[PDB]
């Protein structure tokens, strides 16, 4: 150390034989926090606040850990970071990107104590990472051309992403919900419109998806309770004294009797626009906003009913599915289209009263009940198909699918092996520590459910390389099957993102040699 | 850090921010230093920067061994005075040497293959280096867009670079237009155009206001009515004086009410809301119109035009963005960066 | 102004219009007026306007200000004017005279003189040239002192 | 469990469990915790004997499929017209708590509540809501009633009148008070003739709107709350005395569909539409005096019931 | 126009002599009387507050008058003593016992012969004075004795000159004198009648804020005389400099009070919170103004959300935008209207000033209205009956030459204030015996 | 840059102000360009803080509305007429006077500091208005060449070829901080010592 000193109280500085010292043990730290959460039999964990009042939950996403740690080294927040994006962008593998971004950091620091230097192993990995997304790409199978086999492909997925989660106990039953749901949308990736309402009581088998609709909201007094054969108009529009005139005027007499004219004056106002909104022909209506108990009973007289605070996305979802218009002004009834609906109601689930809309004209749009016996499981149930519902809105958008159950990792990890062997110097080295990082995923995989996965996963090396490019394992009794008589299926996409995420976090990180730390903030509330 | 086979720092901020960079200049701005000697050698990698842009390390590597190799000569018995003379002569010999090996190459749209190995030079010794032939491409063409040759100079105001995460590093690619962090006001208009006449504006869709203080004074029944329609009515004269010039799409400053919005799709017509400042002054330039400030001034002469209008929405996330594309010859134009990493 | 809260109050279009061309005509009318007299300098103890400003250069009027209550006070003396609490054109009686007014600069500092050729004059001013500040103000007790006897 | 405050991760998840039986049962919410208790206590030895937890948790589900099919097994029909098993059952999940005693008094109570709300015929779900409990000090548990009409806490504004016979309800959601716009607005008085006029204007306005309401032979006023413009002025109260109309100020909003529910009334929201159809009719409206506790009010004998 | 600073007793001693501390060192003045200053925005309006003696000296227009000389020694020899007038330093010999009585018939009597003689020489300076100003203390005898004899007098001299006062509220939470309602009771009858509005304070805002809101666990009254100071500044501050609409102090008479007699205001001083939240939290407009209607910036114990508004006025220091200011005007304005005035709209007065208060990035001024004095005013009067019943330490104050007369005189007003300001409200007008029989 | 890249403008520069949305559609170069100095604020507001409208019918509100603007236009209209090209004023210029400026390729510039004006009336020979009602020929500045140029990051605005000049500007080039103040207080030493021996030599 120079004895002139160059920083600020509380700054340090971290060099090399520190630096990639602090970096690695980061690292290797997060991933392996998150493997027991990883393949068909993971076991879940429990995160309980020191800070958010004691707040408390039970997870086996792996993206969700890892945003409510509180992680500090500087290191480790590369890892998080990758994590919270893969989640945003395919919504699945973020248990395994951060799985084997951690394990090519932990194959890194013994090639670096070989004293190979870092820009090898880089230039290394970037020849391994092209051969192994070719090889991948080579591996896809594209259907789409038949209805009947589309639709085996997409239980198929639905099946794959609900097994390591809580959903397990019931995979039959949840399969069919996550695919009748994602094909009502019509090919549109607007996942908003499936509305999950998760409210307490029951088993967990009772939650079903809806026919119709369910709007958690209440009806204006004294108005028809239920209607058969009903035309909606929806509309966002006040109704609450809508007399807001955007202009600064004011009123100014000289008696009393003139203030009682202009004061009928403004109920003329919203009598008028009463009448024209009942021009229309309708017999539900439906505003975002609330509604005043003067106009409340002009509908109350007319028969009609008024359905008030539904908000923009209340309001939205109701127009895909009857199909009307959000209308205001109410000045041309040729140009505005109704909803149409076969009967609204009002049901009783739990103790709540939701209104039921059945029979609908397009039904784009869906809601899903969940039940359960406490807030964990409801809480986890509608995370967990959250995953499901994501990775067949991708699948619908790209229509190629790839094996899985370690089918698709020995595959790559192969075809760089082959590679490793025809190029000369300390590249090769590198190369064939990229194979092994892969071939680690099935063997986690085995680790957790008691097998012998060394004796597995010799047996899937020697099958790939012989020829037999379906071979793969089978959980429910430890052995190795084939893939395209039992069924695991992954997503091209979902694939190809974990593999180009993980390899660049990795590159990021190793390149790094010099870690300093500005003087931290003091802790001084107010 | 220094050569294409340079290594990077990774930075740490007061907060706990964490940024991986290479750039000279930027390792010494976040670095927190307290001997005045340190603060010297900060202010002149900023110098460098400014002025060029690239060689903010190499010059801080050049000005350390400078003094290194004067400590010597301090201890032999020499005042500094004649040292930092006899600097400034070797400095002057080595100037006018450098450019009588100098090869001039070429400025040049129908060649442009000069320029690429120039970029390359310079982008081979970052992280974006896996992709840098293509990011050369990008890099050259963006310039050759907005530079005025005759004046000699390049404006950066009118290059817009964009960053969003997700996707991957290679599907950065170059738009000869604008893209915009907003969408159409109306959920239930179009999502897509594709002979786009263009109506910039810049006062809100609401009924007038004046700006010093004032007062109206409703003294009857039929004042109070004759206020009513005038609402009313004020509401449709803009929407109808937009449309007679033959405008196809409606951009704006400010705010919609509730009655103009619908009456906007009621009569065919997208528009987008609550737009930034610079953003409008691009669009202007990109599209060539102009801008107006009343409905009543709004012409058909000053509306400008564009190929493509488009709303392109991205996974999981709710975040959609409007992009404006294939225009006629443009002084704008964006750089769109993609990356499984904020620090990418 | 009033000196009373006072408003301005419009209540047509054309009103709205014609208050600001009304103002500065106003305001033109009343410093050539002043001109009229024959004022070369006007000297004010208070805040002045961009308008009068604006015109008084138009009218090459010289317009200095200082407000002290006391410094005013010597300077009626030393011209032989009188104040006046109001705008109005000066009377001929009430305007003073004096044989040079300039801006020059002495030592670092800017300064305005008003000087006389006359021997008497009304007042007279020592100025005083050192090194040093407290050099200054012993050689002023002198004076003090020399003036007193 | 709701009350302790238990700290323990795996301890915090049965105060949730038993909030669900609560939910969709109402009772049994101790039994199913101390089952849960016991589940899990016989787990520490099967993990001892080598058992993986997976095997656990599928051979339990096996055995609770078994169990619903003993307990349906044992199960007996019942008709609900039946009403001596519904009396056996209702003091049975009452004779459990400090009022067992007084189990044979409101045991008949608790099924005619029921009874009263529902339809035997097409009776698939019940709704709590439409029967309130009211909690009132003084006396002992022996003397609870069943009240079939409405019960109101907040007392009379009117004073002198405390007692009305074959009473006509009416709701109003209107203000009695001076003319006041949404405008901002603001009387102008510029000569000293105009202050007598005001006074004089006032007075009519307020006396125009109660020779309306007493024109249809209303006899008992109930308002509702308002909290930015007064309700009932000092003026309109002095006339409704004159006029002999018994005044009920400040009923909630969140309880005015219960109210028309109860008694049949229609809400008004403009004295324009104050008619003889929206008006209930109710046999006897009479507030009673509690010896010590406080003052309540009654209103019994419905011409029009609803189902509370 | 021209105001004077007329100081009296304890509290009102202190104050000021940090009042006129808080001064000088923005205009440029110092502890010797020069001016240092090379802004001519300082010296534009610096005569309103001050007297230019021969040679460039400047004195400021203050009386200090006390009973006793312990309190005028400790600020001639104090700080900044030398700058005052030397004559203007009035004193007695004895004292005033915190006694009301004594306080205002038997030594105040004596002493305003000398006092008034006094300000009439300091009027006789200026052109035109516009109206004096008052600090006293409403516990001590000489605050409210002699302070309402003083007010008594000056009335009858002076026409129609403004009458603005400083006077702090006393807390009976903190009792102190076992006889506090006595003195509080006697001096608001008198101040009703004979001035145009009062600014209330009291001592324990005074020591909530710096205690709870920022640190020193122990904060001595120094520190509170530091916090009110900052309030003595800005009320006052438009009027030292200039602005786009010359607001004087008799048109916030009229803009500010609506009726005569209800005119008793309590102010509010944003920009002064914790020390580490005086750094951390981002001092932008919107958090700034919203301490306007917090419970936290409040200076006295009058619940506002059981309250209504009458009128506010905002005061702005600093060199902003102008846009900024009336955007988030606008969205207050409208975002809490719900508890807003019940017939009196927009009554928000903007004033800005170009250079803020010394010593701080951001500050503005507020000034409300309340309908909630009347609770702080009903608890006094409750007390205060409660004792009368007993006549306890009654005789220390008849004894003095009062007729029991005035206790029971004093009362009744009070009883017929609180009336006025619980009929504006309308919604307090909202039983035991068993008899509610036929009519 | 280097300290030799140091230079002396004849004539006036001064650093970019604060500019509208609208300001990068207007030309940046002009050979006889006729200056017009103001210190008027040339957007559109309240005319006195001390005004107050009462009306009674929206026929004269909407009279009021096209009042202000009229009012707005007058002037950019009588500024317009006078044939200068540039504009120069103390006060903020709105960005409705820019976008207008802009559609007739004429040069805005507004919250121009005091001290750069008096030196730029110096050398272009013209006077400051505070009204725009009497823009006589005389009132306006003559330049030779007028430009905006880039110098070491930021923009710079350069006033060059007055033949009748009276002032300079310098524009110093160093490396640090530290490095021009140095540079300027050796210079200040050269300007006092040259107005002494001018004097007595
Ligand atoms: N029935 C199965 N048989 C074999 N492998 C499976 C089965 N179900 C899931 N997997 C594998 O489990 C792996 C991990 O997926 P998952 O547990 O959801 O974590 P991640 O968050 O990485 O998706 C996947 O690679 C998938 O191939
Ligand atoms: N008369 C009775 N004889 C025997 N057991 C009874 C009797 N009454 C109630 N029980 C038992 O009490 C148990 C639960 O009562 P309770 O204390 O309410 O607990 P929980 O809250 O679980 O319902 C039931 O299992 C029931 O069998
Ligand atoms: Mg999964
Ligand atoms: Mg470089
Ligand atoms: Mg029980």
């Amino acid at each position: 150390l120079a004895p002139v000193n160059i920083f600020k109280a509380g700054a340090d500085e971290e060099r090399a034989e520190t630096a990639r010292l602090t970096s690695f043990i980061g690292a290797i730290a997060i991933g392996d926090l998150v493997k027991s959460t990883l393949g068909p039999k993971g076991m879940d964990k429990i995160l309980l606040s020191s800070g958010r009042d004691a707040s408390l939950m039970v997870t086996n996403d792996g993206a969700t850990i890892l945003k409510n740690i509180g992680v500090d080294n500087p290191a480790a927040k590369v890892l998080v970071d990758m994590s919270r994006v893969q989640d945003d962008e395919v919504g699945d593998g973020t248990t395994s990107v951060t799985v084997l971004a951690a394990e090519l950091l932990r194959e890194a620091e013994s090639l670096i104590a070989k004293k190979i230097h870092p820009q090898t192993i880089i230039a290394g990995w970037r020849e391994a990472t092209k051969a192994a997304r070719e090889a991948l790409l080579s591996s896809a199978v594209d259907h789409g051309s038949d209805e009947v086999k589309f639709r085996q492909d997409l239980m198929n997925i639905a099946g794959t992403t609900l097994s390591s989660k809580l959903l397990t106990h019931h995979k039959d039953h949840f399969t069919k919900l996550a695919v009748e749901a994602v094909l009502r949308l019509k090919g549109s990736g607007n996942l908003e419109a499936i509305h999950i309402i998760k409210k307490l009581g029951g088993s967990l088998a009772d939650s079903y998806l809806d026919e119709g609709f369910l709007l958690d909201k209440k009806i204006g007094v004294n108005q028809p309770k239920r209607i058969e054969n009903a035309k909606i108009l929806i509309a966002n529009t006040g109704m609450d004294t809508d007399k807001i005139k955007i202009f600064g005027s004011r009123v100014r007499v000289d008696s009393t009797a003139k203030v009682a004219e202009i004061e009928h004056a403004e109920k003329e106002k919203m009598k008028e626009k009463v009448e024209r909104i009942l021009k229309h022909g309708i017999n539900c209506f439906i505003n975002r906003q609330l509604i005043y108990n003067y106009p409340e009973q002009l509908f109350g007289a007319a028969g009609v009913m008024a359905i008030e605070h539904a908000d923009f996305a209340g309001v939205e979802r109701l127009a895909l599915v009857t199909g009307g218009e959000i209308a205001s002004t109410f000045d041309h009834p040729e140009l505005v289209k109704l909803g149409s609906c076969k009967l609204i109601e009002e049901v009783m689930i739990g103790e709540d009263k939701l209104i039921h809309f059945s029979g609908v004209a397009l039904g784009e749009a869906c809601t899903i009940v969940l039940r359960g016996a406490t807030q964990q499981i409801l809480d986890e149930a509608e995370r967990s198909l959250h995953d499901a519902l994501c990775v067949l809105a991708q699948t619908v958008k790209d229509s190629r699918t790839v094996y899985g159950g370690g089918c698709s990792e020995m595959l790559m990890a192969h075809a760089v092996t082959q590679l490793a062997n025809r190029t000369p110097g300390k590249e090769a080295v590198a190369m064939e520590s990229y194979a092994k990082a892969l071939r680690m995923l099935p063997t986690i995989i085995a680790d957790n459910a008691g097998y012998d996965s060394a004796d597995l996963v010799a047996q899937l090396r020697a099958a790939h390389s012989e020829g037999n490019t379906t071979a793969g394992l089978d959980m429910r009794e430890g052995t190795i099957g084939d893939m395209a008589i039992l069924g695991i299926t992954e997503s091209f996409q979902v694939k190809r993102q974990v593999l180009l995420s993980a390899a660049e976090a990795a590159e990021v990180i190793l390149r790094v040699d010099n870690i300093i730390k500005a003087a931290p903030r003091k802790r001084v509330p107010d | 850090s220094l050569g294409p086979n340079g290594l990077d720092k990774m930075m740490v901020d007061k907060d706990g921010d964490v940024t991986v960079t290479n750039d000279g200049a930027t390792i010494l701005s976040m670095m927190d230093v307290d001997h005045q000697i340190a603060k010297l050698m900060v202010e002149l990698s900023k110098s460098q920067d400014d002025e060029i842009g690239d060689g903010t390390t190499g010059v801080v590597v050049l000005a350390g061994a400078l003094l290194e190799e004067a400590e010597q000569l301090l201890d032999r018995g020499i005042h500094p005075i004649r040292i930092a003379d006899g600097y400034e002569q070797a400095a002057r010999v080595a100037i006018e040497h450098l450019d009588k090996i100098s090869d001039s190459v070429l400025v040049d749209i129908k060649d442009t293959e000069p320029l690429i190995q120039t970029a390359k030079t310079t982008l081979g010794s970052k992280v974006v280096n896996s992709c840098h032939r293509q990011m050369a491409e990008i890099a050259v063409n963006a310039v050759l867009t907005v530079a005025d040759m005759e004046r000699r100079d390049v404006d950066f105001e009118l290059i817009k670079v964009e960053g969003k995460v997700g996707g991957r590093l290679e599907d950065t690619k170059l738009i000869k237009g604008v893209i915009v962090d907003k969408d159409f006001s109306h959920p239930q208009m179009p999502k897509k155009v594709e002979d786009a006449k263009i109506a910039i504006l810049t006062c809100p869709f609401e009924p007038p206001k004046p700006k010093t203080k004032h007062k109206l004074d409703v003294t009857s029944v039929e004042d109070y009515k004759a206020l009513q329609k005038y609402e009313k009515e004020k509401f449709e004269e803009m929407i109808q004086q937009i449309k007679e010039t033959g405008a196809n799409l409606a951009i704006c400053q400010w705010g919609f009410d509730d009655e103009a919005n619908h009456l906007l799709l009621q009569n065919n017509l997208p528009a987008v809301r609550w737009v930034g400042g610079p953003e409008i002054e691009l669009i202007a330039i990109a599209t060539g119109g102009r801008i107006v400030p009343r409905f009543s001034e709004l012409t058909a002469e000053k509306l400008g035009f564009a190929g493509l209008v488009q709303e392109i929405s991205f996974g999981t996330t709710k975040d959609k963005m409007l992009v404006i594309e294939q225009c006629k010859n443009s002084r704008a134009v964006t750089i769109f960066i993609r990356g499984g990493n904020k620090m990418i | 102004i009033t000196e009373t809260k006072g408003t301005v109050l419009i209540k047509t279009a054309e009103e709205l219009m014609n208050f600001s061309k009304g103002e500065e005509n106003l305001m033109d009318a009343q410093v050539k007026a002043i001109a009229d007299t024959g004022a070369n300098v006007v000297v004010t103890g208070g805040k002045v306007a961009d308008m009068a400003l604006h015109y008084a250069n138009k009218y090459n009027i010289m317009l200095v200000r200082l407000n002290s209550k006391w410094d005013l006070r010597r300077l009626c003396k030393t011209v032989g004017a009188t104040a006046l609490p109001r705008l109005t054109p000066p009377v001929l009686e009430e305007m003073g005279h004096c044989d040079s007014v300039y801006l020059s600069e002495v030592g670092d500092t800017q300064v305005v003189v008003f000087k006389h050729e006359k021997e008497d004059g009304a007042i007279s001013t020592i100025v005083l040239r050192g090194s040093t500040d407290n050099l200054m103000d012993d050689i002023e007790r002198a004076v003090d002192d020399g003036v007193n006897t | 469990l709701k009350q302790m405050q238990v700290l323990h991760p795996a301890a915090r998840m049965l105060v949730e469990l038993s909030k669900a039986q609560d939910i969709e049962a109402g009772d049994g919410t101790t039994s199913v915790v101390i089952i849960a208790g016991s589940l899990l206590d016989s787990c520490t030895k099967l993990l001892q004997k080598g058992i993986h937890p997976t095997i656990i948790s599928e051979s339990f589900q096996k055995a609770l499929e078994k169990g619903i099919e003993i307990l349906t097994d044992m199960s007996r029909p019942v008709e609900l017209s039946d009403r001596e098993t519904l009396l056996n059952s209702a003091t049975t999940s009452l004779n459990s708590k400090v009022v067992s005693q007084y189990s044979s008094l409101l045991s008949p109570m608790s099924v005619n509540a029921v009874m009263k709300v529902i339809d035997p015929a097409t009776a698939t779900s019940v709704d709590l809501r439409d029967i309130k409990i009211v909690k009132k000090l003084g006396g002992t548990i022996d003397d609870c009633e069943l009240v079939e009409g409405l019960v109101l806490t907040q007392k009379v504004s009117n004073s002198g009148i405390t007692r009305v016979e074959k009473a006509k309800i009416g709701l109003i959601q209107f203000c009695l008070s001076a003319p006041k716009t949404d405008m901002d607005n603001q009387i102008v008085v510029s000569d000293y003739a105009q202050m007598d006029r005001v006074l004089r204007e006032e007075r009519a306005y307020i006396l125009n709107l109660v020779k309306q309401i007493k024109k249809t032979g209303c006899n008992v006023l109930l308002i509702q709350k308002s909290i930015l413009r007064d309700a009932l002025s000092d003026l309109a109260l002095h006339f409704l005395n004159k006029m002999k109309i018994m005044v009920i100020k400040d009923i909630e909003r969140e309880d005015i569909e219960f109210i028309c529910k109860t008694i049949g009334t229609k809400p008004v929201a403009h004295i324009d539409q104050f008619t003889a159809d929206m008006l209930g009719s109710a046999e006897l409206a009479e507030e009673v005096n509690l010896n010590g506790s406080g003052k309540l009010l009654k209103i019994t004998g419905c011409a029009s019931p609803g189902k509370t | 126009r021209e105001i004077v600073h007329i100081q009296a007793g304890q509290c009102g001693n202190q104050i000021g002599a940090k009042f006129w501390e808080v001064i000088s060192d923005e205009h440029g003045i110092d502890p010797t009387g020069t001016y240092h200053g090379d802004s001519d925005l300082q010296l534009d309006r610096i005569s309103v507050y001050y007297n230019e003696a021969t040679g460039g000296k400047y004195v400021p227009r203050a009386i200090l008058v006390d009973l006793e000389p312990g309190t005028m020694d400790s600020v001639r020899s104090g700080p900044f003593g030398q700058i005052f007038r030397p004559d203007n330093f009035v004193f007695g010999q004895s004292g005033a016992g915190n006694n009301w009585a004594k306080g205002h018939y038997t030594e105040g009597a004596e002493l305003v012969d000398s006092v008034l003689d006094v300000v009439r020489k300091e009027a006789e300076s200026c052109d035109c004075l516009q109206g004096f100003q008052l600090t006293h203390s409403l516990g001590g005898g000489t605050g409210s004795g002699m302070g309402t004899l003083l007010i008594s007098k000056i009335r009858e001299e002076y026409p129609d000159r403004i009458m603005n006062t400083f006077s702090v509220v006393p807390s009976p939470k903190v009792s102190d004198t076992v006889v506090e309602p006595y003195n509080a009771t006697l001096s608001v009858h008198q101040l009703v009648e004979n001035t145009d509005e009062t600014y209330c304070i009291d001592n324990e805002a005074l020591y909530d804020i710096c205690f709870r809101t920022l640190k020193l666990t122990t904060p001595t009254y120094g520190d509170l005389n530091h916090l009110v100071s900052a309030t003595m500044s800005g009320v006052t501050t438009c009027l030292r400099f200039p602005g786009q609409l010359n607001a004087d102090l008799r048109k916030l008479a009229v803009n500010m009070v609506p009726f005569p007699r209800l005119h008793f205001f309590m102010p509010g001083f944003a920009p002064l919170t914790s020390r580490g939240s005086q750094q951390y939290r981002a001092l932008t407009v919107p958090e700034l103004t919203q301490q306007v209607f917090d419970a936290k910036n409040m200076m006295a114990a009058c619940d506002p959300r059981h309250g209504r508004y009458l009128t506010v006025a905002a005061v702005f220091r600093g060199r902003m935008s102008m846009k900024e200011v009336d955007e988030q005007m606008l969205n207050v304005q409208n975002k809490n209207s719900s508890y807003f005035v019940e017939w009196i709209p927009n009554n928000v007065k903007t004033a800005v000033c170009d250079i803020p208060p010394r010593g701080l990035k951001m500050a503005v001024t507020f000034i409300g209205n309340s309908t909630a004095i009347q609770e702080l005013f009903k608890r006094i009067s409750e007390q205060f009956t409660a004792m009368f019943r007993r006549k306890a330490f009654l005789h220390w104050y008849t004894g003095e030459g009062m007729d029991e007369m005035e206790f029971t005189e004093a009362e009744s007003n009070m009883n017929d204030l609180v009336s006025e300001y619980q009929q504006y409200q309308d919604a307090t007008a909202e039983f035991g015996e068993e008899a509610e029989e036929e009519a | 840059g280097a300290l030799e890249d140091s230079q002396l403008v004849a004539g006036v520069a001064f650093k970019k102000t604060f500019s509208y949305a609208g300001f990068e559609m207007q030309p940046k170069k002009y050979h006889n360009p006729k200056i017009a100095l103001l210190n008027v604020e040339l957007e559109l507001k309240a005319e006195k803080d001390n005004a107050e409208i009462r009306v009674h019918t929206v026929e004269d509100y909407q009279a009021i509305v096209d009042a202000e603007w009229n009012i707005l236009y007058d002037k950019l209209e009588k500024i317009h007429h006078s044939g200068a090209k540039v504009v120069l004023s103390k006060l903020p210029i709105g960005d409705v006077a820019t976008q207008y400026f802009a559609d007739r390729d004429m040069f805005c510039a507004g919250r121009v500091p005091e001290e750069d004006l008096k030196r730029t009336m110096m050398a272009c020979g013209g006077s400051i208005q505070t009204s725009v009602n009497a823009l006589s020929a005389d009132v306006l500045g003559r330049c030779q060449v007028f430009e905006e140029t880039q110098i070491g990051g930021e923009r710079y605005n350069f006033f060059t070829g007055c033949p009748k000049a009276k002032t300079c500007t310098f524009i110093l080039r160093g490396g640090a901080e530290q490095f021009m103040e140095e540079t300027e207080r050796s210079l200040h030493d050269a300007i006092m010592i040259v107005r002494r021996a001018i004097k007595n030599d």
